């Protein structure tokens, strides 16, 4: 199908280039994973609040590592930053984004109109404008056209592990979004299905089950240690029907490989 | 800041804020500047989307994007200088533009265009008065304002896109997906118009624009365009044009120019050329790089 390889080989090139720094949040003097998580987590009630697309919610995470991968910031200035990059990526991505009095809304009058303002023009000249970002959903709607047959269950999963990896900075922002959304495919595919990454997609990325085992233990963790995890706002998002309330559904407790 | 620019004059407004004509003070470069006004809603979604992706693209039939400049209440897009638009050049040409001119800019729009779509993004307002030229035979794409990055598959994207004249019929008809295959229609459009120098389909209004496009190509049907019957907007009431030969609708032009234009303005939009396939069309077997003598 037209203009598919070029893209993907174009997104894998770029994927690279809006990497954000691996260890940043350890040069960071005032914030920890903990917080990020927090604030990742915030995101995706946001998210859900204004029915806005995963895409942004992905878009919005990028924005925040490539901006924190270069300027410090203070715990409570944290929110200003993600508030700002969230309205980024719905003015990017949605037909219909929020008005900037609703992002003013839900901070809860943390912040106002022109911090949030100014904070949008810094995240700008920081990030120079490049905001066109390749993100974990990208890849996942992609790899999804390789399904034989598409399942709906599968495409849920999928979305769902890969939007896990966003809350955790150790260990996911190591591993590209292709990647991730590797190992959220095949994981995904192997609970549902019992199947595994297909040899259609070894031949489109290059990526084996060899190669995506390092990311695919981690994901298996953090999918097996879900219920547990301090942070629950997409557990409860994939829990509605809108989902197939893949969220619920039992991971395996092993992978053979 | 804007200190070291002097601005010429207005030279007009597309899809978002006004666009000078200018020239830098220190080092002479005639350039373009885009002015945006900070509706307090921060930076628009068109300035940030035109942004990104414009310095994505480095082509030489895309417009050069050269700088950005924030006056805290103002922001700037500063462009390289061309000559004038293509509408201006065809409100100009009594004369004519010569065929090996009309390939040829046509071969270089397609360039510029497998470009965009290789690089997963769709232009949503290719009409003339967008297209930009040189003295030198060059032709680019310019106004990313109504852009976007799509994704694969594509999702619903925004309804309102393409001026009406340019429209694709599954806009029109209000398929909820839509992809590449919008901008080459609107580039069907704008090489029919370079021949008989007048636009192919001048609607005043959806239902017109539909209408004109019938008029030209027949009405769809499921036999033509699988699925067109139960397109939302649909009507069983539309009347049944028969579809008239190529030879009709743009007179001037030889064998493969009707093939190629046929394949640009097909219904269905899977089924219509791709700007990469359609750069080996034997249309272009004869194809140079003449001026276009302009001024
Ligand atoms: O010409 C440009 N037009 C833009 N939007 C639509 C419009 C067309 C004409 C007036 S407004 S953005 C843009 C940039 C630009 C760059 C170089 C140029 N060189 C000559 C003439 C116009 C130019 C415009
Ligand atoms: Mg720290």
């Amino acid at each position: 199908p037209d203009y598919h390889e070029d893209i993907h080989t174009y997104l894998r090139e770029m994927e690279v280039k809006c990497k954000p720094k691996v260890g940043y949040m350890k040069k960071q003097p005032d914030i920890t994973n903990s917080m990020r998580a927090i604030l990742v987590d915030w995101l995706v009630e946001v998210g859900e609040e204004y029915k806005l697309q995963n895409e942004t919610l992905h878009l919005a995470v990028n924005y925040i590592d490539r901006f924190l991968s270069s300027m410090s910031v203070l715990r409570g200035k944290l929110q200003l930053v993600g508030t700002a990059a969230m309205l980024l990526a719905s003015k990017f991505e949605e037909i219909y984004p929020p008005e900037v009095a609703e992002f003013v809304y839900i901070t809860d009058d943390t912040y106002t109109k022109k911090q949030v303002l100014r904070m949008e023009h810094l995240v700008l000249k920081v990030l120079t404008f490049d905001l066109a970002a390749p993100t974990v959903n990208q890849f996942l709607t992609q790899y999804f056209l390789h399904q034989q047959p598409a399942n709906c269950k599968v495409e849920s999963l999928a979305m769902f592990l890969g939007e896990l990896s966003l809350i955790d900075a150790d260990p996911y922002l190591k591993y590209l979004p292709s990647v991730i959304a590797g190992a959220a495919f095949h994981l995904a595919l192997y609970t549902v299905t019992g199947q595994s990454w297909p040899e259609s997609l070894i031949r489109k990325t290059g990526y084996t089950l060899e190669s995506l085992k390092p990311c695919l233990m981690d994901l298996h963790q953090t999918y097996l240690k879900a219920p547990q995890h301090a942070q629950q706002s997409i557990r409860e998002k994939y829990k509605n029907s809108k989902y197939h309330g893949v969220s619920l559904l039992n991971p395996p407790e092993t992978l053979n490989l | 800041s804007m200190e070291n620019f002097q601005k010429v004059e207005k030279i007009g407004e597309g899809t978002y804020g006004v666009v000078y004509k200018a020239r830098n003070k220190l080092t002479g470069e005639v350039v373009a500047l885009k002015k945006i006004r900070l509706e307090t809603e921060g930076v628009p979604s068109t300035a940030i989307r035109e942004i990104s992706l414009l310095k994505e693209l480095n082509h030489p039939n895309i417009v050069k994007l050269l700088d950005v400049i924030h006056t805290e209440n103002k922001l700037y897009l500063v462009f390289e200088f061309l000559s004038m638009d293509l509408k201006d050049f065809m409100d100009a040409s009594l004369t004519g533009i010569p065929l090996p001119l009309i390939k040829s800019y046509l071969f270089q729009l397609l360039q510029g265009l497998a470009f965009c779509h290789s690089h997963r993004v769709l232009h949503r307002d290719l009409k003339p008065q967008n297209l930009l030229i040189n003295t030198e035979g060059a032709i680019k794409l310019a106004d990313f304002g109504l852009a976007r990055a799509f994704g694969v598959p594509v999702r619903t994207y925004t309804h309102e896109v393409v001026t009406l004249w340019y429209r694709a019929p599954e806009i029109l008809l209000g398929c909820k997906y839509y992809s590449t295959a919008v901008d080459i229609w609107s580039l069907g459009c704008i090489f029919a118009e370079m021949v008989t120098r007048r636009a192919l389909f001048p609607g005043d209004s959806e239902i017109d624009q539909l209408f004109r496009i019938f008029r030209t190509l027949g009405t769809p049907d499921e036999v033509v365009w699988p699925g067109v019957t139960s397109m939302p907007d649909y009507k069983p009431s539309f009347p049944k044009w028969a579809r008239q030969d190529f030879s009709k609708v743009v007179p001037p032009l030889d064998e493969d120019g009707r093939s190629l234009l046929s394949q640009m303005l097909h219904y269905d939009p899977n089924k219509r050329i791709s700007a990469k396939a359609a750069l080996a069309h034997p249309f272009f077997q004869d194809v140079t790089k003449p001026v276009p003598h302009l001024r």
